[PDB]
């Protein structure tokens, strides 16, 4: 459950995020294809080299889903709804990998912005990533 | 893995007595009853759109048959699951893109199915003995991912 | 989220334990100790040797609370609101750990009810493991 | 555990910049905020109710900085962790039972500090070759568990 102070933390970092959250979407991702490997069985018609458009495409529409989650984050269920429902039935990716994509979105944000990303920032933050996670993964059976 | 003599003739003993071609129908049929989302790499095999359904498809018991027996052979080699799983780890990652937590999903409801089967047979260090042992095959089965 | 039919199969099947539930409780526990000895790090100050009382009394607790649950589907938060501030805020159990109980419990269900842990059941008890193990870990932050 | 040579030098090369106590400190006191039920090892500690209270905690600093220092020594041994760790690893099951998902979540943080502290450095492929390595000392950390 997200306090009105995670609330107020998450908007002032992804405030400062702004116009580069495609950017920072696209590098999580990548990130996350080097770290854990296995989240490559998801992308197999992708090309996963360094720099790639598909990769850059995605990581924007990642970025954009999560700035819309940000923005409605009182009735996230509500605004993630269509997405809920493509990863649920769709998609079907297993629940472990949202984690590894949360922490390679935190350490991304780490790398990005030395001053907003205090303890209690990263707090909020990684509970926020943990509630859209369970948006995300909430019709899967 | 490393089991104890023990454990080793604890594992040995149950599965003497398991019908491979029944246990493996009933094990994958219930991955996709329980986990539905491993539906995804068998769209190719018909009506999974109920329990029923999927437990009577004829697909997922001909595809639940080759994976205990694959299981089944690993048994002989316990010693050295890498190595004999080294070919079907490649070509899960390679060619099929299956991540490798479907291997623990699987492992976990095998398990149920073992204990469903044989009952109070099913002892605490027997139920211990086959989590060993199926971590240890799902881990063999990811070793060679990338 | 449970639906009407997952919840008729989880009374259903919890009916069917009736008086055995601390007995079961009790199996789960010590399935539990032996197959992910890692869960032993929670209870350093008990004799878990088998058919030690101290687990024997706990593993009733444990059904007891279950119980509860299953009487109070609808409103599980409310019911286990106490449980959840107690692991919360003292135990401190890592949620990791919930779900290798919840795994242990539906093996003990497996093994003493032949009859009624049918596809569906087993499902419908999955789901609703992960339900309380959702709730008792709620207030973790 | 095995790093390719560039993923070795990769490690090497950004630890000799890192101040071990200070990042040492950071790491502890960012997992005992992150993950609140971590502080269940450590009341003997003092105040830790707000975040500000665990980053600025002498003890948690202290703590840090001993932990992250063994972890330190054990990057002169990447080829043989387990044998590294073996006696902190039956210290922290027998006398002090710590959960070994502990050491994972450490491993997060401190892969979080690192991106935090050299910023664009820290590069994807880095990231890659610190997780590894933390994944092996948290398992090295748990191996003689029992
Ligand atoms: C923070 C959690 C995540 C968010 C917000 C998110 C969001 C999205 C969005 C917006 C799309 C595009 C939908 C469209 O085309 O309309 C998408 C597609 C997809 N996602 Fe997720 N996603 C998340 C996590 C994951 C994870 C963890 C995986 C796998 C490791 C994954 C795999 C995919 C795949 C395979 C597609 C399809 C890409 C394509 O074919 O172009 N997603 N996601
Ligand atoms: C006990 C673990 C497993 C073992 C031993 C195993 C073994 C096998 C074997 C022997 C084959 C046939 C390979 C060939 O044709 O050359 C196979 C194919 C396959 N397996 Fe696995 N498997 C396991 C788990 C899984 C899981 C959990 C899934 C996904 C939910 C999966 C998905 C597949 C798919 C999609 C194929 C291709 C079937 C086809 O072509 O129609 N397997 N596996
Ligand atoms: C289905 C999930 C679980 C339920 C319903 C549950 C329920 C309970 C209940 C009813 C108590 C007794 C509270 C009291 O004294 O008033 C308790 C205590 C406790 N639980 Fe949980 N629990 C669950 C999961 C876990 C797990 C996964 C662990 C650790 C692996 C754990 C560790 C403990 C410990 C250490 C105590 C204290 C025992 C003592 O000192 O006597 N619990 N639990
Ligand atoms: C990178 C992983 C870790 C390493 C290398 C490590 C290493 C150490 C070392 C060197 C000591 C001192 C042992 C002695 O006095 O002989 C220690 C003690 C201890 N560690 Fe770990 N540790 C790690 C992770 C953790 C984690 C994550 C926790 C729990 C959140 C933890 C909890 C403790 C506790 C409670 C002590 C006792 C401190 C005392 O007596 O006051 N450690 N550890």
């Amino acid at each position: 459950m997200l306090s009105p102070a995670d609330k107020t933390n998450v908007k002032a970092a992804w405030g400062k995020v702004g116009a580069h959250a495609g950017e920072y979407g696209a590098e999580a991702l990548e990130r996350m294809f080097l770290s854990f490997p296995w989240t490559k069985t998801y992308f197999p018609h992708f090309d996963l080299s360094h720099g790639s458009a598909q990769v850059k495409g995605h990581g924007k529409k990642v970025a954009d889903a999560l700035t819309n989650a940000v923005a409605h984050v009182d009735d996230m269920p509500n605004a993630l709804s269509a997405l809920s429902d493509l990863h649920a039935h769709k998609l079907r990716v297993d629940p472990v990998n949202f984690k590894l994509l949360s922490h390679c979105l935190l350490v991304t944000l780490a790398a990005h912005l030395p001053a907003e990303f205090t303890p209690a920032v990263h707090a909020s933050l990684d509970k926020f990533l943990a509630s859209v996670s369970t948006v995300l993964t909430s019709k899967y059976r | 893995m490393h089991l104890t003599p023990e454990e080793k003739s604890a594992v040995t003993a149950l599965w003497g007595k398991v019908n491979v071609d029944e246990v493996g129908g009933e094990a994958l049929g219930r991955l996709l009853v329980v986990y539905p989302w491993t539906q995804r790499f068998f769209e190719s095999f018909g009506d999974l759109s109920t329990p029923d359904a999927v437990m009577g498809n004829p697909k997922v018991k001909a595809h639940g048959k080759k994976v205990l027996g694959a299981f089944s052979d690993g048994l002989a080699h316990l010693d050295n699951l890498k190595g004999t799983f080294a070919t079907l780890s490649e070509l899960h990652c390679d060619k099929l893109h299956v991540d490798p937590e479907n291997f623990r999903l699987l492992g976990n409801v095998l398990v149920c199915v073992l204990a469903h089967h044989f009952g109070k047979e099913f002892t605490p260090p027997v139920q211990a003995a086959y989590q060993k042992v199926v971590a240890g095959v799902a881990n063999a089965l990811a070793h060679k991912y990338h």
